[PDB]
DNA sequence: TCACGTATGCTATAATGTGGTCTGACGCGG
DNA sequence: TCCGCGTCAGACTCGTAATTATAGCATACGTGAGG
RNA sequence: GAGUCU
């Protein structure tokens, strides 16, 4: 997988309702990952590594 | 809450009083004189130093909490044998113990087959020599290049380098995911297979019948010497203890038993056939 | 030289082996003609034409 | 050695020391120079024993002269080296350490017993917080965690008034102080006042533990380990690699961590160091002990040098690579080999080619045994060299042993028992195994380099077992289906096909021959073709009413080749059998006919003779494969240009925005799928009847002798499907997803695919080959699960004396009868006395086998349905009776007592799933669904008979159906079901119920790519909970402005309109609701997700109009892969997401109160005046319309049935028929033949346990689920002797759960969950008495079934009589 | 008996009790050295045991009769 | 590899399931005969003794 | 490949694997179910004991076959004895409660 | 009483809280 | 509802065998042989 | 780790 940003989404794997939760991953060649993702209730969230 | 053993011990030693100059002397004064409170609060306080020394001596033998444990034992001996009468500091004196107790205990536990202090310290002289030789001989140094630098025996350099060879684990796979490891290949040579087991049963049950075949005085004298029927493997001279009581007649009768048996093996179909084996 | 099973073709659906065989036959057919003309020793202009 | 049973318990500190023969107090292994056991080391000789046999270390005492002598010097016993794997040891831990299996393995055991959370216990273990063990004044509560600050509070204030401590010491003292008798009483007495479900679940499980903990003789102290046992050295060996390197087990490395930290801990306790240091060491001890027992469980697993984690003790018991699955339920075997197999078409069916050098190494001991008897070798060493030199005398002796001495041949994968068959060896020249062609089908063995394993049955028992049971000639029929597996294929079919088939005149037409021998005479003489129509005199032997054969001579109008083939045919069969042109399907029936008429011997000879002549005449024919043989129809480019224009039309209308993307997608696939049919029909019409020949008359035609056609028509290899790709059209290719690519490949393999057509073809190629590698593991795991549950089941009894069975109606589904009654009921004991229609004389006895003779009489009298004795209905406690199972399908006769039905049943289900995952996947490229079921055409005249139907007449004048599961029958003259169809919802019927129809009439018509929502009342449409943006969306066009509305579901729906249900409410002209005729329901059809609506708000409607159109996108080609999950879920007994509701008790319905949309049903039965209430969701439109005489198990909500609700309300026979029909329908879609009895076997094991409701007179009482077999043995004694009868309810169980529910823990730990099974058995103190096959396979005993059946029951009478 | 063991099975009944009876008789000729009833015809002790069952000479009950005869004759020489 | 005269026709079931029937002449010509060079090492080590 | 009798593994005491080690053939649970299904329990017990682990079985049986007597004189696999000691080293009492 | 490998002992400038992989899935509890 | 833990076909063939780093010297402790 | 049969 190439480094850079790549937007992705769990379609109906996240949750029971089937809210397509969209996400992002900034992938470096060295260093920590940076994930941004929605929740069922459409709040934005951040997780590193 | 944090349920890791390491970050918990590190939290405990954190809230500990970092001692100053005549604080060390004040406690260590009553420590040598023998005080409950002094030995603990000197050791308790100086645990923070042990961790730093143990942190640098890592990825070598044990994990990390193991270096701290053996490091704490060196700090305890530093406290028992500190001299406050001397104007010199404790952190100077205790650094000698914590580097020492960790070095010396790693040497023993790091290896599966226990390697002693002499053989390891021998080896370190060869290893540090090897690094100096390697930078100017580009390629790694040979056992003769190391032996010839120190003017010491080639067998002695080979002996110690052979003990450095590490142990491969049985449960380690050659394959990858889950194919086969070394136990799945390596044979138990101590337990012989049915083919080799039944041959010694047939060889020895064949001999039990060939004993009854030869003459009554010949199979008595021959069997009890080799310890085949008797209890102890005696010699020509010791067969005299039974009834023979002879040195010459025992030797003539022993060989007479074997000569008649050599013709019994040439007729049954062995002799040169069973000579290869 | 070899006798293969024809029932190993329709199921497999690898018909290239049969086109290879037909063309391989044609290829040897030219070889066997040139082999015959070299044994007969006809003419360099004749080998040139064929 | 011999014993009765095995028991598991906790190890007491006292018990651990009993096993130990010395304490390992040092981590040292060996001295680096003098390689010996170290002083009280891990490999100590003083403790575990000497390295050599009868030799001490120092070497003072050697050999057996000194028998039981312990050396004074080194301290080592002069005994065998065997003692090194047997003697254990111990370590006296300075501080207690919790056992990780009795802490982490949930339920926590230590936590469940203390009623104290696992989180709370871990805080005490890692020394974060104190726990009060016994607070003297109850100010400090028991089992209350105090933080390090909160401990300092009580310390100054109270002090001795409380005993709160920390570490494993505290949890052990906490387990010591607790009284099981006093707390158990309290839990019982305080459950009465509340009585809920999860309290009564957890408090009853705590009672079951406390009671089992006392009776097991276990103490809660032993949850925490004070002593740590050591494994024997040989079991964790330090052995030398050839070179000077050594190698060691990972346990040695984990033991060394534990000993180092334990010895250091003792020294730091000696030094009276601060507690901070002591705590760290106690934490590290817990870590090293927990890592020794189970490495990867509590925290990060301790990695060694390699970076992988160190393998722990638990690891060598747990899972696949554990002792169980790899070194105990399966083994490496002596007197075994393998090689590349090849054909042996000269061989007989009872033979196999076994190489010289293989057989020499295989039969070594038997040769040494003959060499001593013939007097050629004096000793074994002498005999060894004679064989090694390969002397001429030795080949002759090898030949002598092998005669009449069978060998077993095996192939991977061993899917069913026929994967191993026995043969008499034939020594051959080369190094390759020669396999008999006819058994190739059972092995699935093609010669393209397969390898087959060889096994020698050594013992005389094994030689007889090989010859009597496992011989190839004994195993002809499949155990899965009563049909021969030994069936000619490939060249053999093609050869008999070429022989029998006739042709116009040919050489020598209309001749007259004396016999079948003169036909061979004119063929070999070259005066007649095999295809010449000729009159021949043939004498056929037909069997009389008695055993005697009657001879009958007659002139027969058959070809020369057909006369020659009669010579192979044994006497007993009619000549009519060889008078047709024979293909594979007919030749299979020839050996099935012959098997039932004549016997085993004739079939084995007949099958061979068919093989020989079949190969020979195939070779004579010179049938071949050329490029000209792949004829393409001349009218292919015509069909494609028409079909291209049709598809271009929908794509041009899509640009206009008339047809949608989904509609075009399904509509385009239907055009191309019918074009592929058109091209293929043109191809097979221009291929089959292409031969037009000139007879001696003028001109006529016959079937083509195109070589490829013969190969596919005969059924030798290929089919019409494959020929499409060769000559016709390649077709729609399948996406890796499963959905169908919109562009199909026009071209074929003869014409050649272009660059893109190939690239499209690869999508479907890789996905097929992908399932061959990956998805086989889901399927093969089913085989495994099915075997573990059915394992123990064996025929125990001849006749149970039960009068019960399952009523088997014939599977008439989808026009043609899919499975006759005859096939389904064949080989089954007649449960009830089933006579002929006129109930006045019995036709068949109650206790009698169903032979083909009786089955033929069933068709004469037209028996419709027959109650048949089933496996499920058996009242045998021990296993099953012979009568209930009936005929062994493999043998064609009554099943024997002792034969293991469970494993045979699991294999027959598991095999076709597993092998078909590899079959139409390597072979598969193209997609070929035809799910375009537009209309039912009835074929015979009949009266229309609908059932479970509620329709309503529309404006058009057409009977529109408004019920989901509507069925359409076809009733004949006398009154019996001939054809059956599924009419769907919103379908238009041609004629209503009871009306006559002719043959070839469209009786029903509908749109397949849409599920309409149809009304039951007329008036106007109202929009309710249909807000734009929240629940629905809107899109308009141009000039006028036609907008469509699309209903959003929870996926495309905001949090605003989640609890809003969108529905098209019906109203009248005034604006009020319209009541549905004869009900208090205002008319309201709830629209589901993605429901497209054309009519907007304020539109006039009649009854029968379509309100909305729900899309029906299912373009996936159903192979085994999509159906197996269904089969897995049925056997695992899973409720679906939307189970249909069923009536629990028979009686008068009254509808009740409502909860903001959700319905209640306070139903009050006629007899049971006490009510039964149950909540129902809002959106479920009910089938029952309230106030009605409803019985047990009546479909209230439409939808899928939970198998639990079936067994609970409608008994065992209902749920059995649900599983059999539902599972078997999946296998029937794929053409897989599995008898119902095999599914019924596993269903029986699913219906194993039963929950006891009412109290008994033993110790069942209430809530305790026990096996069915056990409670019935009690009920037998209760009905006679008296006391409280135990009322019961049979419960349904999934496979994975029923396997773990078995009392044999050795069966359970060998299946899965090894870590959990062993701990739950250890704490209960369970004893496994070795019941089933797994248990005896493990311990290395005779199976308690099959040949050993007789032996195990002989031991069981020794146990009874004294 | 050579290939086909159906006639031997038809005479006893059970395929499993057939292997047990045939093995019992095979072991008599293997160790005890009993003489065969059918001509040997150069076959293994396993096949002789099947042949004798097929013809109706060896059986679970017949073997118990003959075992009691040899056993009790020697018991009578004792008593 | 090598090219050779191949006839597609069945033969007494010796080409049953992709089983191949080859002439003696192909074996005689040693044309499908393959060379296999094989490496075996003999090591004198140093044991304790 | 072919093998009658050969080397045995260290802990399991089963035959080795493969021609590279001159090893016997693996009789897996798949292959075990086949003989289970037939009924041939002697064929199976042979392959579970005297052909595999049973140490007294394998040497004794070799001698029985050379004596001519195709006698089943079995015992109990060493791999089970290993299972017992591995479970007892876990701190779990597992014992053979006899007749 | 030495010979020999093995083990324990002490070094006084000051020094005082640690630092490899990042993506499975479908089921079923608590 | 989310975190945790548990399963995931059957044999076969080959192929190889890695790395780091621990100071230096003086008395103390144990066993065996020689005077 | 690269293969062979399914
Ligand atoms: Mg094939
Ligand atoms: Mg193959
Ligand atoms: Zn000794
Ligand atoms: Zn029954």
């Amino acid at each position: 997988r190439s480094p850079g940003v790549f937007f992705d989404s769990d379609k109906g794997k996240t949750h029971s309702s089937g809210k397509v939760l969209y996400n992002a991953r900034i992938i470096p060649y060295r260093g920590s990952w940076l994930d941004f993702e929605f929740d069922p209730k459409d709040n934005l969230f951040v997780r590193i590594d | 809450r944090v349920l890791d053993a390491t970050q918990l011990y590190l939290g405990e030693i954190g809230y500990s009083p970092l001692l100053t100059a005549e604080e060390e002397v004040y406690f260590a004064r009553r420590a040598l004189r023998g005080d409950v409170a002094s030995r603990r609060r000197m050791i308790e306080s100086n645990l923070r130093l042990v961790v730093k020394i143990a942190r640098r001596y890592g990825n070598r033998g044990l994990a990390l909490l193991d270096l701290i444990e053996e490091g704490n034992l060196g700090l305890i001996r530093a406290v028992e044998k500190f001299d406050p009468e001397r104007g010199f500091r404790f952190s100077t004196y205790a650094t000698w113990w914590i580097r020492q107790t960790i070095e010396r205990a790693i040497m023993n536990q790091t290896r599966t087959i226990r390697l002693p202090i002499h053989i390891v310290k021998e080896l370190n002289v060869y290893l540090r020599t090897a690094r100096e030789l390697s930078h100017k001989l580009d390629h790694e140094p040979s056992a003769e290049e190391i032996a010839e630098q120190l003017d010491k025996p080639v067998d002695d350099v080979s002996r110690m380098l052979r003990l450095n060879e590490r142990i491969t684990s049985v449960d380690t796979p050659l394959g990858g995911d889950s194919e086969k490891a070394l136990l799945d290949i390596l044979a138990d040579e101590k337990e012989n297979g049915p083919e080799d087991t039944t041959q010694d049963d047939d060889m020895k049950q064949s001999i039990v019948k060939w004993l009854f075949e030869l003459n009554a005085k010949q199979r008595e004298v021959l069997a009890r010497r080799f310890g085949l029927l008797g209890y102890e493997a005696a010699t020509l001279e010791d067969v005299g203890r039974e009834i023979g009581l002879t040195r010459e007649r025992v030797r003539q009768i022993q060989v007479e038993g074997l000569r008649r048996l050599r013709e019994i093996l040439q007729t049954q179909g062995l002799n040169i056939e069973a000579l290869f084996l | 030289d070899i006798v293969l099973n024809p029932l190993g073709v329709p199921s497999r659906m690898n018909i290239g082996q049969i086109l290879e065989t037909h063309l391989g036959m044609a290829a040897k057919g030219i070889g066997d003609k040139i082999n015959a003309m070299l044994k007969q020793q006809q003419e360099v202009a004749k080998l040139r034409e064929f | 050695e011999e014993f009765d049973a095995i028991k598991i318990a906790l190890a007491s500190p006292d018990m651990i020391r009993s096993w130990s023969f010395g304490e390992v107090k040092k981590p040292e292994t060996i001295n680096y120079r003098t390689f010996k056991p170290e002083r009280d080391g891990l490999f100590c000789a003083r403790i575990f024993g000497p390295v050599k046999d009868y030799e001490c270390l120092c070497g003072k005492y050697k050999r057996l002269k000194h028998r039981g002598v312990i050396c004074e010097k080194c301290g080592v016993e002069v005994t065998q080296t065997k003692v090194r794997r047997e003697r254990m040891g111990h370590i006296e831990l300075a501080s207690p350490t919790a056992h990780i299996w009795f802490l982490k393995s949930l339920p926590s055991r230590i936590g469940l017993l203390l009623d104290m959370p696992l989180r709370d216990i871990e805080r005490v273990l890692y020394f974060e917080s104190y726990v009060v063990i016994e607070g003297g004044m109850t100010n400090l509560e028991r089992q209350q965690i105090l933080t390090e600050e909160q401990y300092l509070d009580a310390l100054e204030e109270f002090g001795d008034e409380f005993d709160a401590k920390m570490g494993a010491e505290a949890i052990q003292a906490l387990l010591k102080s607790m009284d099981l008798e006093q707390e158990c009483e309290q839990l019982r007495e305080e459950l009465n006042e509340t009585n809920s479900e999860t309290k009564r679940k957890k408090l009853t499980k705590r009672i079951k533990l406390l009671e089992a903990f006392v009776q097991s003789g276990n103490k809660p102290e032993w949850m925490i380990l004070t002593v740590l046992p050591v494994l024997p050295p040989d079991l964790r060996p330090l052995v030398p690699l050839d070179g000077g390197r050594f190698a060691t087990s990972d346990l040695n490395d984990l033991y060394r961590r534990v000993i180092n930290r334990n010895n250091r801990l003792k020294r730091l306790l000696d030094l009276a160091a601060p507690d901070i240091i002591v705590r760290n060491e106690k934490r590290m001890l817990q870590e090293a002990v927990d890592a020794l027992l189970d490495n990867g469980r509590r925290g990060r697993a301790i990695t060694g040098s390699n970076k992988r984690p160190l393998k722990s003790l638990a690891d060598m018991i747990k899972g696949k690579q554990g002792r169980f699955r790899q070194n105990l339920l399966g083994k490496r075997v002596d007197y075994s080999g393998r090689s590349v197999i090849t054909v042996g078409p000269y061989l007989r069916l009872h033979q196999c080619g076994l190489p010289k050098k293989m057989a020499l190494e295989l039969f070594k001991p038997f040769i040494y045994g003959k060499l001593e008897l013939r007097g050629l070798a004096t000793t074994i060493k002498a005999a060894k060299k004679m064989v090694e030199r390969e002397e001429a005398v030795v080949w002759d002796i090898l030949d002598e042993v092998i005669r009449e001495h069978p060998v077993l041949l095996n192939r991977a994968p061993t899917l069913h028992r026929l994967g191993i068959q026995a043969f008499e060896p034939v020594l051959i020249e080369g190094k390759a195994i020669q396999l008999h062609p006819l058994v190739c089908a059972a092995y699935n063995a093609d010669f393209d380099g397969d390898q087959m394993a060889v096994h020698v049955p050594l013992t005389l028992e094994a030689q007889l077992e090989a010859r009597a049971l496992m011989m190839s000639t004994n195993n002809i029929l499949s155990p899965a289906n009563g049909e021969p597996i030994i069936v000619p294929s490939q060249d053999v079919v093609l050869g008999l096909y070429y022989m029998t088939r006739d042709c116009v005149n040919a050489k020598g037409e209309g001749m007259v021959l004396t016999g079948p021998k003169e036909a061979e005479r004119l063929y070999r003489s070259g005066l007649a073709s095999l295809h010449a129509r000729v009159k021949v005199r043939i004498t056929e032997y037909e069997k009389d009413a008695n055993g005697e054969l009657v001879a009958k001579t007659s002139l027969k109008d058959t070809t020369v080749g057909r006369a020659i083939l009669w010579m192979i045919v044994p006497k007993g069969l009619p000549y009519s059998i060889v008078n047709q042109a024979l293909g594979k399907k007919a030749i299979s029936k020839m050996l099935n006919t012959c098997y039932r008429i004549l016997g085993l011997k004739p079939t084995v000879i007949f099958a061979d003779q068919i093989m020989y002549t079949g190969f020979a005449y195939a070779a004579r024919s010179g049938a071949s494969v050329g490029i000209d043989d792949m004829v393409i129809p001349e009218k292919k480019h015509e069909i494609i240009s028409e079909a291209e224009a049709e598809v271009a039309e929908i794509q041009e209308q899509f640009q206009s925005g008339l047809v949608t993307a989904g509609e075009r997608y399904n509509k385009v696939i239907d055009i191309w799928a019918a074009a592929n049919d058109r091209v293929s029909k043109a191809m097979m019409d221009n291929l089959q009847t292409e031969t037009v020949i000139n007879r001696d008359g003028q001109e006529e035609k016959q079937v083509s002798f195109n070589s490829i056609y013969m190969m596919a028509d005969s059924g030798a290899r290929g089919s019409a499907a494959q020929i499409r790709q060769l000559a016709g059209m390649r077709g729609l290719m399948a996406k890796p997803d499963g959905s169908i690519i919109e562009t199909p490949i026009t071209a074929n393999f003869r014409e050649g695919l272009n660059v893109l057509q190939y690239f499209i073809s690869t999508h479907g190629a890789r996905k097929g080959l992908a399932d061959t590698a990956l998805k086989t593991a889901n399927s093969g795991y089913l085989t495994r699960r099915l075997v573990d549950v059915a394992q123990d089941l064996v025929v125990t009894e001849d006749d149970c004396g039960t009068h019960e069975g399952i009523m088997m109606t014939p599977v008439i589904e989808g026009g043609d009868v899919k499975e006759p009654l005859r096939d389904r009921v064949l080989g089954r004991v007649t449960a009830e006395d089933v006579l002929k229609p006129g109930t006045a004389d019995i036709l068949v006895p109650r206790n009698t086998l169903l032979h083909e003779q009786w089955c033929d009489l069933l068709e004469e009298n037209s028996v419709d349905a027959v109650k048949v004795r089933s496996v499920v209905s058996c009242d045998t406690d021990f296993g099953v009776c012979a009568h209930c199972y009936g005929r062994d399908l493999a043998r064609g006769h009554i099943i024997n007592k002792g034969e293991a039905i469970g494993v045979i049943a699991a294999q027959s289900i598991g095999e076709p799933g597993t092998q078909l995952t590899m079959r139409t996947f390597h072979i598969g490229g193209a997609a070929s669904r035809a799910a375009a079921e537009s209309s039912i055409q009835v074929k015979n005249k009949g009266s229309i008979k609908l059932s479970n139907v509620k329709s309503v007449v529309n404006s058009s004048g057409k009977l529109v159906i408004t019920s989901r599961n509507t069925e359409l029958k076809l009733i004949d003259e006398f009154g019996r079901t001939k054809e059956s169809y599924k009419v769907p919802y919103g379908a238009v019927l041609a004629k209503g119920d009871g009306e006559q129809v002719a043959g070839g009439e469209t009786v029903a018509n509908w749109d397949p790519h849409t599920m309409p929502v149809i009304t039951e009342v007329s008036g106007f449409v109202r929009f309710t909970d249909m807000i734009d943006g929240q629940t629905i969306t809107r899109q308009t066009d141009e000039l006028t402005g036609l907008s469509s509305l699309v209903v959003l579901d929870s996926a495309e729906r905001t949090a605003g309109g989640k609890d809003l249900r969108p529905a098209l409410k019906i109203v009248d002209a005034q604006g009020n609701d319209v009541l549905i005729p004869g009900t208090d329901m205002p008319a309201q059809y709830f629209l589901p997700g993605k429901a497209i609506v054309q009519l907007e708000d304020g539109v006039q409607i009649s009854s029968g109009d379509t309100l909305a159109r729900i899309p029906q996108e299912s373009g996936g080609t159903k192979d085994i892969t999509g159906g197996l999950p269904r089969v897995a879920d049925l056997f695992e007994a899973r409720r679906p997401k939307e189970p249909a509701i069923l009536a629990e008790i028979s009686g008068i319905v009254s509808f009740g109160k409502e909860t903001k949309g959700k319905r209640r049903l306070v139903i009050t039965p006629v007899d049971g005046s006490d009510p039964y209430e149950e909540m129902i969701p809002k959106w479920r439109q009910l089938n029952v319309f309230e106030g009605e005489r409803v019985e047990r198990g009546d479909v209230i909500s439409d939808g899928p049935e939970a198998p639990h609700d079936i067994l609970r309300l409608r008994g065992v026979h209902a749920v059995t028929r649900y599983i059999v029909n539902e599972v078997q329908d999946v296998y029937r879609l794929q053409g897989v033949k599995i008898n119902d009895k095999h599914i019924e076997v596993i269903v029986r094991q699913m219906l194993r346990k039963a929950t006891i409701v009412n109290a008994g007179s033993s110790d069942f009482l209430e809530g305790e689920q026990v096996e069915y077999s056990r409670v019935k043995i009690a009920n037998r004694e209760l009905e006679a002797n008296g006391k409280v009868g135990a009322t019961y309810s049979r419960d349904l169980l999934g496979i994975t759960k029923a396997s773990l529910a078995t009392e044999s823990f050795i069966s359970a730990a060998s299946f899965q969950e090894t870590t959990r099974v062993l701990t739950e058995a250890a704490v209960a103190g369970k004893r496994d008495e070795l019941r089933g096959l797994k248990e005896n396979v493990i311990v290395g005993r005779l199976i308690p079934a099959g040949t050993g059946y007789a032996y195990h029951q002989d031991r069981m009478r020794r146990r009874a009589a004294g | 008996a050579r290939v086909t063991v159906q006639d031997a099975v038809e005479k006893i009944g059970n395929r499993f009790d057939l292997v047990l009876v045939a093995a019992r008789r095979a072991r008599q000729m293997q160790v005890g050295g009993k003489d065969p009833l059918v001509p040997e015809e150069n076959d293994k002790t396993t096949v002789i045991a099947l042949r004798e069952i097929e013809e109706g000479l060896i059986n679970n009950q017949i073997l118990d009769v003959r075992e009691r005869q040899e056993q009790q004759e020697q018991e009578a020489a004792e008593l | 590899g090598q090219n050779m005269r191949v006839a597609f026709m069945p033969w007494n079931g010796y080409n049953f399931e992709d089983s191949i029937l080859v002439s003696e002449r192909v074996v005689q010509e040693d044309r499908f005969t393959t060379i296999h060079i094989q490496e075996l090492a003999c090591v004198s080590r140093d044991t304790k003794l | 490949h072919a093998r009658s009798t050969g080397s045995y593994s260290l802990v399991t005491q089963q035959p080795l694997g493969g021609k590279a080690q001159f090893g016997g053939q693996r009789f897996g649970e798949m292959e075990v179910w086949a003989l289970e299904a037939y009924g041939a329990a002697y064929t199976l017990q042979e392959m579970l004991t005297v052909k595999s682990d049973d140490v007294n079985g394998r040497t004794k049986m070799y001698k029985n076959i050379v004596d001519g007597n195709h006698q089943m004189e079995p015992g109990m696999p060493e791999s089970f004895n290993v299972l017992l000691k591995e479970i007892r080293s876990l701190g779990i009492n597992i014992e053979l409660e006899d007749e």
